[PDB]
C-alpha cells in the first residue's frame, strides 16, 4: 500500500542517516551503546551496520546487503547502503505520481545494465610499470596529508621500489601481491635522509654467541654443514658450543612467521623434526636455502640479521633512521598504508578513477539513455541518476565544503567531454577530499578497482528492488 | 530581567537581517487598511510591524533619527545595534557589570569616529554633472530596487542637477515624485516644475496667470437656476482674474462650458496628497466651499500649461521668471505594488546627495571599510589596559555582523567571507569588499566597481546605533505604572 | 502574527499548491468543469481559470499573488491563465526539498532569471513564421486550423462547413481583431448544417407582443433608435395619478396620462426613427403607433446587443426620447425581419461602422448550442491569434518539451548551484503536457515517457494529440500557438515564483 511502502522507505531512510557522515577519510564517528552500557566509538561505516541493531524488517535488508559485499570485495560496503537508500526515496515519489513499482524495477535493471557498460568504456589498464612513472605521483598524493610530505621524492620512490621487488605470480599467471609486505622498522640515525632501502629481508634476532662471526656467505641454510641454523624449538647451551666448534651461526627461539618468511625468501621448507619415524637424519640438500651473502648490520638496540641476494626472495627491508621518536613512528604507518594504495592498483589489473568521478559521470550517460528507451522507463532510469549524485554530495559535507558546488563543478567537466572528444575538455576529474576542489585523478592517482563500483551498483539496485517488491504487511 | 530585553532586540534584528544588501529577501507586508504589500525596505517594516516591546523601541527611535539629517543606513541601526547586545550577553555570562561595558562602548565610539576619515578613499568631484550623480547614486539603488541600476541612476540625476546650481537650496521637499500606470520602467521620464498626471478638464492650452485658486414648470425653473448659479461662480472667479482653477472635487458638465466661456483653465485633482503639494509651492490652499473668490488664498506661478509626455496629458506648473527649483520625476509601472517600491528608491537617492551638499566625503562599502574599522579598533583594544578591553573588543565584532548579513543574504557562507576580508586587509589591501555573487565567495575592490557610501551617513549611523545600545543596557528592568 | 525562516517559505509553497489543485483539471479544451456557489445560491459550472479564481477569493496573501499575475496575462496576451498559475506553482514544488537541504532562497532567483532568459531566446530560435507557406491562401489554411479547434466536439462531423464561418467572421472586421466585438446567438431548432453567419448585429428578440402583419420591415436608409424608455400604455414607470373634485376633469386625467406615451412617441416621429431597438418592453398600443405611422419597433433586448448596435451603426444609446436626433441615430443599407428557426429576428446589414458580427447557432438541444459557442469561440481564437501573430510554435505541449531539453542540456554544462535549480525548472516545464493528458483522461505516464523519446531523436514539433492517445506532429496538425504568448506567459510565471521565493517572512499588522 501507499502507506505500507512509505513506512519501508522512512525505515531505510534512517539507516543511511546513521552511516551518512561515517563514510570517507574525514567522516564523523558515532557511539555504539550496547544493552549493558559499554560505549564503543568507531569511524568505519562497515562495522557500524554490523552492530547497529534496530528491529525493522525493511532495515534488515540492508544488513545482509553488506555481508555479501564483505566476502567478495571487502570494502566500500557503506556506500552500497546509501545508493539503495536514496533510490527508494525517489521510487516512492514515482508511486505518488501514479507509477507502478513493476515499471520502476525493469527500468532500474537496465539503468544498472548500461551503468556497467559506461564504466567499461571509461576503464584504465595496468600501466606505469615500465617506460613511464606517475606511480611516484600516485603514491605522492597518498601521503600529502602527513608531515612526511617535506621529503616527497625520497620516500615516494621507496614505495615504487618496495612494491616492484615483491613480484611473484604463483597462480596460473595471476600475479597479485601477497598480504605480507616489506618489514618496516625504525632507528635513531640522527637524521631522516639516512633511510636506506635494502632488497633483502632482515631477521630481527641475535647471532647467539659473540665469538662466532656476524658475516657468512654460505649457500646452505638449515631451516628447522649449514652455518645459518634456525630453530624455534630452542637449542641448548652445550649444543650451541658444538656449533662454535663447527663454525655455524645458529639462532634459537625464532618466530614461525620470521622463519617462514626466510623459508619463503630462501626457497626452503620448514622442517619440524629430524627423526623419520625410525631413526635420525638431518635432511641434507632437501630443505636447505640458496643464498650468496648473510651479514648482520649494527642497529640501535635491536640488531637485524640481513640476508641478501637469495635465489627467489620477493621481499625487502627498509630502515627508517630519524631524529626523535615522533618523526619515525608517524612515517611508519604513512609508509605502509600509502604503499597499500598502489599495491591494489598494480594487482587487480582492471582499475578505474574514483573519487566521485564514477557516480558523477554515470549521471550524465544514464540521463540520456532514459530519453532513448521510453515506454514507461524514463522516469525510473532518470531518477537512478539523481540517486548516484548523493555520494559526492555526501562527501561534500564530510569535507566541510559547500554541498551543492562540488557536485556541480564535477558534472560540468564531464559534460564537456561528451560534447566532443577534444583535449580542451576536462576528462576523468575527481574531487580532492583533503582540500575541497576538483582534481584530475589520472595525474593525482585516485584509482579504484573495477569490482568495487560495478558490484556496489548491482547489489544496491537488487536490494532496492527487493524492498520495493514488498507490497503487503501481515502480522500474527 | 535584563536578558529579556536583549532577547527582544535580538528578534527585531533577525527580521531585517535578511532584508539587508542587494540579495536580501522581501517581506509580506499586510497593511492595517486591508491592503497587501511586498517589498524589502527595512524602514517600512517597522512602520507596519508594531513592536510593542518597549525595550526594542529605543532602537526604533534611533532608526527614526536615521531619517533626520540622513536618508540611508536604516539597516545599520538595526543590525549593528542588534549584534552589539547579542555579544553583550556573552560578557554578563562571565560576570561583568553593565557600567564598565557601557563605558567601553562610549570610548569605542570616539575611536571609531577617528578611524573613519582615514578610510575615506575617494569622494565626489563637485561638478554638478549627470554622469557624476548617476555614477555615485548606484549605492542608493542597492537593496531598495535591484535590476534598475541603469534606469534610475540617470533619472534621479536629472532632477537634482536643476537645483545644484542653487547652492545651499537643494532639498528632498523640492523633488515630488509621481507614478502612472504603464508598461514598465522604460516609459519613465523626468520633468521640471510640478507635473500632475490628470489632464486639463478645460480646453485652455496655455496661460501665464499667477492667480491659482485651489478648491413640471417649477421643475425646469430650479434646474435652469442651477445653471445660473454655477455661471455666477465662474463669474466670481472671472471677477478675481484666476485663469487657473484647481478643482479638488467633482466638476459639473456645465462648469466645463463656463470655464471656457470666460477663458479659465480648469484642472481636476482627486488625490488629496497631490493637492497638499500645491499648498507648499505656490501658496494656494484647498478651500472647502464652492469656489470662494478669495484673492488672498491664491498662489503665484509664472506659467501654467498642458503637456503630453509618454502618451499622457499632464499639466505643467513651472517658474520661468523666478529661479525655479522644483522637479518632478514621473515613473511608469504596471503593478502598483512594485511601482511604489521604485518610488521609495527615488526618495532614497534624493536624500543621499542631499547630505552630500555638505563636505563631500565617501567611503567604500560591501564589507570593505567595516572590517578596516574593526581591524583598527581591535588594535586599540589590545593595548588599552583595564577592564574596558572586553567591551571594545566586542564592539569591533559587532561591525562584523553586517558583512555576515551580506554573506548569508547572498547565499554565501558567513565565515568564509570574513576570513578573506581579514586576509586582504592584513596585507593592507584597503577598500576590498565582498563581491555580490551566489557562486563566487571571493572578494574584490569595490572602488573599481563604483560602490561608495556616504562618510557623513556612517557617522550618524554608528553614533545612533551605539547610543541606542547604551540606552537599552542602562535600563535593567522595565516596570509598569498606572497613571 | 509573524514567522520567518525555512518553515515560513513552506507555508507559502504548500499554499500555492492548493490554488493550482483547484484549477489543475481545467487546462485544455476537454478539461473538467468546476462549480462555485455564491451567497445567493447561484451555481456556475465552467472550466475558465480566470473565472474560478475571481470567485474563490482566498484570504491567504500568497494565493493573491498568483491572481494579480494572471490578471496581467489577459493584458499581455488575453487568455491562458490556467497555464500561468499551474506552471507558477510547479516551480515551487520541485524546489521544496532543496530549501530543506540548507540552500538559500535567493540562489534560486539567480537560476530562474537565467533559465527564463534562456527559454525566451530558444522560442525565437525554433519558432517559424507561416504566411504564404507553399503559396496556400491564408483563408484556406486558417480554415484548416479552425477545424482542428472544433475537432472532438459536437460538430466534428460537419466541421468543414462551420470552418468557412470562423475565418469569414474575422475577415469582415478591421485589421485590429477583437473578440468582444463578436457576438454569438442561439436559435431553437434546426440542424447543425442549418447554421449561418450574420455580419450585422442581431439580437434574441423576445418581443412576443401583438402587431403582426403590420410595421413594414423593409427599409432602405432607416435610423436606428437606441432608447431605454418603456413605451407601454399602463407602464409601470410611466403613469399618472391625479385627484380632482370635478367630474369633467377626470377625463382630462386620462388625457394627460395619454399624453405621456403619445408625446414621447411623437418625438420619435419628429426624429424619423424607423427602427426602435429598446431595452424595456413596448406595449401593445405603441406597437400600433409605429404601424400606422409607417415605422418599425422592437423591444425586450438585453443591454449587450444595444452596445453592439451602438458601435455598429455609429450612434449612441440615449435614455429618453427628448435627445433623440440624427447625432445618435444609426444607418444601414439592408434591414429585414427574418424567420430563421421559426422565430422572428432582426439584423442590420450595411452600416458604415459595422465592426461587429453575429453567429446564428441551430440545434435540437440548448446544451448542444452552449458547447458549440465555446468551441466556435475557441476556433476564432486560433484564427484570431494566427492573423495578428504570424510567428507561431508547436502548441499542444510540444514546445514545453523542447524547452525542457534545451534548459536541461544547457544546465548540464553550467558549473555552480544552477544545475539542480535550472534542472528542476526544466523538470517543472513538463507538467503542462503531463496534466493535459490527465485533463483529457489519457494516461500521462505512457504519453510523456514516449513523448520525450522523440525529442531526443530530434522531434521539435511533436506533442500531445488531444483526439488520439498517441504522439503526433502538432505543427503539421495545425495545432499552433503564438511565440509572444509562450514568452509573455513564461516570464509572468517566473515573476510569480521569484516573487514568492524572494519573500521569507510573513508580517501582519494587528488591526
Ligand atoms: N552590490 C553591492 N555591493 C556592495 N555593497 C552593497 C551592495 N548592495 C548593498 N550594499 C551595502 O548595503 C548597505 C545598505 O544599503 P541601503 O539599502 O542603501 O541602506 P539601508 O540598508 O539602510 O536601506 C550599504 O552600506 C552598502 O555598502
Amino acid at each position: 500500500g501507499e502507506t505500507i511502502r512509505s513506512q519501508n522507505v522512512m525505515a531505510a531512510a534512517s539507516i543511511a542517516n546513521i552511516v551518512k557522515s561515517s563514510l570517507g577519510p574525514v567522516g564523523l564517528d558515532k557511539m555504539l551503546v550496547d544493552d549493558i552500557g559499554d560505549v564503543t566509538i568507531t569511524n568505519d561505516g562497515a562495522t557500524i551496520l554490523k552492530l547497529l541493531e534496530v528491529e525493522h524488517p525493511a532495515a534488515k535488508v540492508l544488513c545482509e546487503l553488506a555481508d555479501l559485499q564483505d566476502k567478495e570485495v571487502g570494502d566500500g560496503t557503506t556506500s552500497v547502503v546509501i545508493i539503495a537508500a536514496e533510490l527508494l526515496k525517489n521510487a516512492d515519489e514515482l508511486v505518488k505520481q501514479k507509477i507502478h513499482p513493476t515499471s520502476v524495477i525493469s527500468g532500474y535493471r537496465l539503468a544498472c545494465k548500461e551503468a556497467v557498460r559506461y564504466i567499461n568504456e571509461n576503464l584504465i589498464v595496468n600501466t606505469d610499470e615500465l617506460g613511464r612513472d606517475c606511480l611516484i605521483n600516485a603514491a605522492k598524493t597518498s601521503m600529502s596529508s602527513k608531515i612526511i610530505g617535506i621529503n616527497g621524492d625520497f620516500f615516494a620512490n621507496m614505495v615504487v621500489d618496495a612494491v616492484l621487488a615483491i613480484k611473484y605470480t604463483d597462480i596460473r599467471g595471476q600475479p597479485r601481491y601477497p598480504v605480507n609486505s616489506v618489514n618496516i622498522l625504525k632507528a635513531h640515525g640522527r637524521s631522516q635522509m639516512e633511510s636506506m632501502l635494502i632488497s633483502g629481508y632482515a631477521l630481527n634476532c641475535v647471532v647467539g654467541s659473540q665469538g662466532m662471526p656476524k658475516r657468512i656467505v654460505n649457500a646452505k641454510i638449515a631451516c628447522l654443514g649449514a652455518n645459518v641454523i634456525l630453530t624455534t624449538g630452542g637449542i641448548d647451551d652445550m649444543c650451541l658450543k658444538y656449533f662454535v666448534e663447527a663454525g655455524a651461526m645458529a639462532v634459537r627461539r625464532v618466530l614461525k612467521r620470521d622463519l617462514k618468511r626466510i623459508a619463503k625468501a630462501s626457497g626452503a621448507t620448514i622442517l619440524s623434526t629430524l627423526a623419520n619415524l625410525e631413526g635420525e637424519e638431518t635432511f641434507e640438500a632437501a630443505m636447505l636455502g640458496q643464498a650468496e651473502e648473510v651479514v648482520q648490520e649494527r642497529i640501535c638496540d635491536d640488531e637485524l640479521i640481513l640476508i641478501k641476494n637469495t635465489k627467489a626472495r620477493t621481499s625487502a627491508s627498509i630502515i627508517l633512521r630519524g631524529a626523535n621518536d615522533f618523526m619515525c613512528d608517524e612515517m611508519e604507518r604513512s609508509l605502509h598504508d600509502a604503499l597499500c594504495v598502489v599495491k591494489r592498483v598494480l594487482e587487480s589489473k582492471s582499475v578505474v578513477p574514483g573519487g566521485g568521478a564514477v557516480e558523477a559521470a554515470l549521471s550524465i550517460y544514464l540521463e540520456n539513455y532514459a530519453t532513448s528507451m521510453g515506454s514507461r522507463e524514463q522516469l525510473a532510469i532518470a531518477e537512478f541518476a539523481r540517486s548516484l549524485l548523493v555520494i559526492p554530495n555526501t562527501l561534500a559535507v564530510n569535507a566541510a565544503q559547500d554541498s551543492t558546488d562540488l557536485v556541480a563543478k564535477l558534472r560540468a567537466f564531464h559534460n564537456e567531454a561528451q560534447v566532443n572528444p577534444e583535449r580542451k575538455n576536462l576528462k576523468w576529474i575527481g574531487l580532492d577530499l583533503s582540500n575541497g576542489k576538483p582534481r584530475d585523478n589520472k595525474q593525482a592517482g585516485v584509482f579504484e578497482p573495477t569490482i568495487v563500483k560495478v558490484k556496489s551498483l548491482k547489489f544496491a539496485t537488487e536490494a532496492a528492488i527487493t524492498i520495493l517488491r514488498i507490497d503487503d504487511l501481515i502480522k500474527l | 530581567a535584563v536578558y529579556r530585553n536583549i532577547q527582544a532586540c535580538k528578534e527585531l534584528a533577525q527580521t531585517t537581517r535578511t532584508a539587508y544588501g542587494p540579495n536580501g529577501m522581501n517581506k509580506m507586508v499586510i497593511n492595517h487598511l486591508e491592503k497587501l504589500f511586498v517589498t524589502n525596505d527595512a524602514a517600512t517594516i517597522l512602520r507596519e510591524l508594531e513592536v510593542q516591546h518597549p525595550a526594542a523601541k529605543m532602537i526604533v527611535m534611533a532608526s527614526h533619527m536615521q531619517e533626520q539629517e540622513v536618508g540611508d543606513g536604516t539597516n545599520f541601526v538595526l543590525v549593528f545595534a542588534g549584534a552589539l547586545l547579542e555579544l553583550a550577553e556573552e560578557l554578563l555570562r562571565i560576570g561583568l557589570s553593565v557600567s564598565e561595558v557601557i563605558e567601553g562602548y562610549e570610548i569605542a565610539c570616539r575611536k571609531a569616529h577617528e578611524i573613519l576619515p582615514n578610510l575615506v578613499c575617494c569622494s565626489a568631484k563637485n561638478l554638478r554633472d549627470i554622469d557624476e550623480v548617476s555614477s555615485l547614486l548606484r549605492t542608493s539603488i542597492m537593496s531598495k530596487q535591484y535590476g534598475n541600476e541603469v534606469f534610475l541612476a540617470k533619472l534621479i540625476a536629472q532632477a537634482c542637477v536643476s537645483i545644484f546650481p542653487d547652492s545651499g537650496h537643494f532639498n528632498v521637499d523640492n523633488i515630488r515624485v509621481c507614478k502612472i500606470l504603464g508598461s514598465g520602467i522604460s516609459s519613465s521620464s523626468v520633468l521640471h516644475g510640478m507635473v500632475f498626471k490628470k489632464e486639463t478638464e478645460g480646453d485652455v492650452t496655455s496661460v501665464k496667470d499667477a492667480k491659482i485658486a485651489v478648491y413640471a414648470e417649477e421643475l425646469m425653473n430650479f434646474s435652469k437656476g442651477e445653471e445660473n448659479l454655477m455661471d455666477a461662480q465662474v463669474k466670481a472667479i472671472a471677477d478675481t482674474g484666476a485663469n487657473v482653477v484647481v478643482t479638488g472635487g467633482k466638476v459639473a458638465d456645465m462648469a466645463l462650458h463656463y470655464a471656457n466661456k470666460y477663458n479659465i483653465m480648469l484642472v481636476r485633482l482627486n488625490s488629496k496628497w497631490d493637492l497638499r503639494r500645491l499648498c507648499k509651492t505656490v501658496g494656494a490652499t484647498a478651500l472647502p466651499r464652492l469656489t470662494p473668490p478669495v484673492l488672498e488664498e491664491m498662489g503665484h506661478c509664472d506659467s501654467v500649461y498642458l503637456s503630453e509626455v509618454g502618451d499622457t496629458q499632464v499639466v505643467v506648473f513651472k517658474h520661468e521668471k523666478e529661479d525655479g527649483a522644483i522637479s518632478t520625476i514621473v515613473l511608469r509601472g504596471s503593478t502598483d505594488n512594485l511601482m511604489d517600491d521604485i518610488e521609495r528608491a527615488v526618495d532614497d537617492g534624493v536624500n543621499t546627495f542631499k547630505v552630500l551638499t555638505r563636505d563631500k566625503r565617501l567611503v567604500p562599502g560591501g564589507g570593505a571599510t567595516e572590517i578596516e574599522l574593526a581591524k583598527q579598533i581591535t588594535s586599540y583594544g589590545e593595548t588599552c589596559p583595564g577592564l574596558e578591553q572586553y567591551a571594545i573588543k566586542k564592539f569591533a565584532e559587532a561591525f562584523e555582523a553586517i558583512p555576515r548579513a551580506l554573506a548569508e543574504n547572498s547565499g554565501v557562507k558567513a565565515n568564509e567571507v570574513i576570513s578573506k576580508l581579514y586576509a586582504v586587509h592584513q596585507e593592507g589591501n584597503k577598500n576590498v569588499g565582498l563581491d555580490i555573487e551566489a557562486e563566487v565567495p571571493a572578494v574584490k575592490d569595490m572602488l573599481e566597481a563604483g560602490i561608495l557610501d556616504t562618510y557623513l551617513g556612517k557617522y550618524w549611523a554608528i553614533k545612533l546605533a551605539t547610543n541606542a545600545a547604551v540606552t537599552v543596557l542602562r535600563v535593567d528592568q522595565i516596570i509598569m505604572a498606572k497613571p | 502574527d509573524s514567522s520567518q525562516g525555512i518553515p515560513q517559505l513552506v507555508s507559502n509553497i504548500s499554499a500555492c499548491q492548493v490554488i493550482a489543485e483547484a484549477v489543475r483539471t481545467t487546462l485544455g479544451p476537454r478539461g473538467m468543469d468546476k462549480l462555485i456557489v455564491d451567497g445567493r445560491g447561484k451555481a456556475t459550472i465552467s472550466n475558465d481559470g480566470a473565472t474560478i479564481l475571481k470567485l474563490l477569493d482566498v484570504v491567504h496573501p500568497a494565493a493573491k499573488t498568483l491572481v494579480d499575475i494572471a490578471k496581467s496575462q489577459d493584458a499581455e496576451v488575453g487568455d491562458g491563465t490556467t497555464s500561468v498559475t499551474l506552471l507558477a506553482a510547479e516551480f515551487l514544488k520541485q524546489v521544496k526539498p532543496y530549501v530543506e537541504e540548507g540552500l538559500h532562497p535567493q540562489i534560486i532567483i539567480r537560476a530562474f532569471r537565467t533559465a527564463t532568459q534562456l527559454a525566451v531566446n530558444k522560442i525565437k530560435e525554433i519558432a517559424v513564421t507561416v504566411k504564404k507557406a507553399d503559396k496556400v491562401e491564408q483563408r484556406k489554411l486558417l480554415e484548416k486550423c479552425a477545424m482542428t479547434a472544433l475537432s472532438s466536439k459536437l460538430i466534428s462531423q460537419q466541421k468543414a462547413f462551420f470552418a468557412k464561418m470562423v475565418v469569414d467572421a474575422v475577415m469582415m472586421l478591421d485589421d485590429l481583431l477583437q473578440l468582444k466585438m463578436i457576438g454569438i446567438k442561439k436559435v431553437q431548432g434546426g440542424a447543425l448544417e442549418d447554421s449561418q453567419l450574420v455580419a450585422g448585429v442581431a439580437f434574441k428578440k423576445t418581443f412576443s407582443y401583438a402587431g403582426f402583419e403590420m410595421q413594414p420591415k423593409k427599409y432602405h436608409n432607416p435610423k436606428i433608435a437606441l432608447l431605454n424608455v418603456e413605451l407601454e400604455l399602463k407602464a409601470e414607470k410611466d403613469n399618472a395619478e391625479i385627484r380632482v373634485h370635478t367630474v369633467e376633469d377626470y377625463q382630462a386625467i386620462v388625457d394627460a396620462e395619454w399624453n405621456i406615451l403619445y408625446d414621447k412617441l411623437e418625438k420619435i416621429h419628429h426624429s424619423g426613427a424607423k427602427v426602435v431597438s429598446s431595452k424595456l418592453p413596448i406595449g401593445d398600443v405603441a406597437t400600433q403607433y409605429f404601424a400606422d405611422r409607417d415605422m418599425f419597433c422592437a423591444g425586450r433586448v438585453p443591454e449587450e446587443d444595444l452596445k453592439r448596435t451602438m458601435m455598429a451603426c455609429g450612434g449612441s444609446i440615449q435614455t429618453s426620447v427628448n435627445a433623440l436626433s440624427a447625432d445618435v441615430l444609426g444607418r444601414c443599407q439592408v434591414f429585414e425581419e427574418t424567420q430563421i428557426g421559426g422565430e422572428r429576428y432582426n439584423f442590420f446589414t450595411g452600416c458604415p461602422k459595422a465592426k461587429t458580427c453575429t453567429f446564428i447557432l441551430r440545434g435540437g438541444a440548448e446544451q448542444f448550442m452552449e458547447e458549440t459557442e465555446r468551441s466556435l469561440h475557441d476556433a476564432i481564437m486560433i484564427v484570431r491569434r494566427a492573423i495578428k501573430n504570424d510567428s507561431v510554435v508547436a502548441g499542444g505541449g510540444a514546445i514545453e518539451m523542447e524547452l525542457s531539453k534545451y534548459l536541461r542540456d544547457y544546465s548540464r554544462t553550467i558549473p555552480g548551484k544552477q544545475q539542480l535549480l535550472i534542472g528542476a525548472y526544466a523538470k517543472a516545464l513538463e507538467i503542462i503536457p503531463r496534466q493535459l493528458c490527465d485533463n483529457a483522461g489519457f494516461d500521462a505516464t505512457n504519453i510523456l515517457n514516449k513523448l520525450r523519446a522523440r525529442h531526443a531523436q530530434g522531434g521539435t514539433w511533436y506533442g500531445v494529440d488531444i483526439n488520439n492517445e498517441d504522439i503526433a506532429d502538432n505543427f503539421e496538425a495545425f495545432v499552433w500557438e503564438p511565440a509572444m504568448v509562450r514568452i509573455n506567459a513564461l516570464t509572468a510565471a517566473s515573476e510569480a515564483a521569484c516573487l514568492i521565493v524572494s519573500v521569507d517572512e510573513t508580517i501582519k499588522n494587528p488591526r
